[PDB]
């Protein structure tokens, strides 16, 4: 439900 | 090299659908997000939402939930955005991008990628064509004066004052879509005072998709 | 999501302009910064936070601390005049750019605002319609807020703005209308047209009874 795009482009 | 070609203009209707595509050739890196993004004129970049074109998850801004698809067509290299209820205020160019990372065989590390369409103007009207109003914006060191064109539609309009003789001290504004649909825009010129009651003044307005027309002499007023 | 940016920022050529960008969520997310020049689609200066992309010249630079992120650009040149965004997002992964930032690189001194209001012409008024059009001109630089009101009450309602346009002397124009009924026009006693350039506000008045 969730792409791991999103942590790897902004997780800090 | 990567292309992010978005599909033409399009006007649409109060209540229907507007289908957006963008043909994304060249991107075969596994974290690639295919993203929409809206800008309404003056107004600040919106973000839509995205795909990610690997897996085909997407994530929708929530005050789009309901009304906005995103989908990757694999075959086509075809991304698209459909938005659906449209309202006057979804008037707007709306992009797509490609983000992601790399893997860079070069340095061996990662590189961030960021590329963007050309943009699609939407523009949500129920008007049909028509030609404009013209009114005149009459005045009292120098003078300003100016003609309303006024409720015009589609774009563009045209304005010249004095059949282009009159150039120095003119300037003609940007239009504005108005919640009738239908665009308005002025164009005014500073003048000195002393040649008022003297100097004929006519600004002379085109829009062609109406064929239309006018020549309109702004007077003084007394008043 | 909100990000939010100084609606505008100058800079002397040459001098350091600082953009700020404040969200809750910049502690735990990366900001990314995006300029964007008049009918272009926006270009990435700044990605994770710092990262400066490997075309965008060595005087931009950008760092992250508590909840705000600032865009530096050392040394500002003509070329950097534009609308700047900050790009992050939250942590229930809801995306939003910041409110954007008119950057502009002073070319000129300030140019207070000159506002002239025109009342409905007795053409529109004939064809059951009225527009008070606020001429706004020679202005610098080129951001400017406008307000309505009718018998000293914000009028919301009917207005329409135009963005800031160059003049062909290089200062600024703009324009706003009001669009009324003529039977809205003739019961209220004044209106006005607020301008607000720089800190300091212009305003004009007409009423129906003078002409």
């Amino acid at each position: 439900k969730r792409s791991f795009i999103e942590d790897l482009l902004f997780n800090k | 090299e990567v292309q992010l070609v978005q599909s033409g203009p399009e006007v649409k209707k109060p209540g229907t659908s507007a289908r957006v595509s963008c043909k994304a050739s060249g991107f075969t890196s596994k974290n690639t997000a295919l993203q929409w993004v809206r800008q309404a004129r003056g107004q600040p970049l919106e973000w839509m939402g995205w795909i990610d074109i690997s897996n085909y998850i997407t994530n929708y801004a929530q005050k789009f939930r309901g009304r906005l698809t995103i989908t990757w067509d694999l075959s086509a290299s075809m991304a698209y955005m459909e938005l659906s209820s449209l309202r006057s205020e979804d008037t707007a160019v709306y992009y797509c991008a490609a983000v992601g990372k790399d893997d860079d065989v070069l340095t061996g590390g990662n590189k961030y990628f960021d590329h963007w369409g050309q943009g699609t103007l939407v523009t949500v009207s129920s008007a049909s064509t028509k030609g404009p109003s013209v009114f005149p914006l009459a005045p009292s060191g120098t003078a300003a004066l100016g003609c309303l064109v006024k409720d015009y539609f589609p774009e563009p309009v045209t304005v010249s004052w004095n059949s282009g003789a009159l150039t120095s001290g003119v300037h003609t504004f940007p239009a504005v879509l108005q919640s009738s649909g239908l665009y308005s825009l002025s164009s005014v010129v500073t003048v000195p005072s002393s040649s008022l009651g003297t100097q004929t003044y006519i600004c002379n307005v085109n829009h062609k998709p109406s064929n239309t027309k006018v020549d309109k002499r702004v007077e003084p007023k007394s008043c | 999501y909100e990000l939010t940016q100084p609606p505008s920022v100058s800079v002397s050529p040459g001098q350091t302009a600082r953009i700020t960008c404040s969200g809750d969520a910049l502690p735990k997310k990366y900001a990314y910064w995006y300029q964007q020049k008049s009918g272009q689609a926006p270009v990435l200066v700044i990605h994770e936070d710092d990262k400066r992309p490997s075309g965008i010249p060595g005087r931009f630079s950008a760092s992250s601390s508590g909840t705000t992120a600032t865009l530096t650009i050392s040394g500002a040149q003509v070329e950097d005049e534009a609308d700047y965004y900050c790009y992050s997002t939250d942590t229930n992964d809801n995306h939003a750019f910041g409110s954007g930032t008119k950057l502009t690189v002073l070319s000129q001194p300030k140019a207070n605002p000159t506002v002239t209001l025109f009342p409905p012409s007795s053409e529109e008024l004939q064809a059951n319609k009225a527009t008070l059009v606020c001429l706004i001109s020679d202005f610098y630089p080129g951001a400017v807020t406008v307000a309505w009101k009718a018998d000293s009450s914000p009028v919301k309602a009917g207005v329409e703005t135009t963005t800031p346009s160059k003049q062909s002397n290089n200062k600024y124009a703009a324009s706003s209308y009001l669009s009324l009924t003529p039977e809205q026009w003739k019961s209220h006693r004044s209106y006005s047209c607020q301008v607000t350039h720089e800190g300091s506000t212009v305003e004009k008045t007409v009423a129906p009874t003078e002409c």
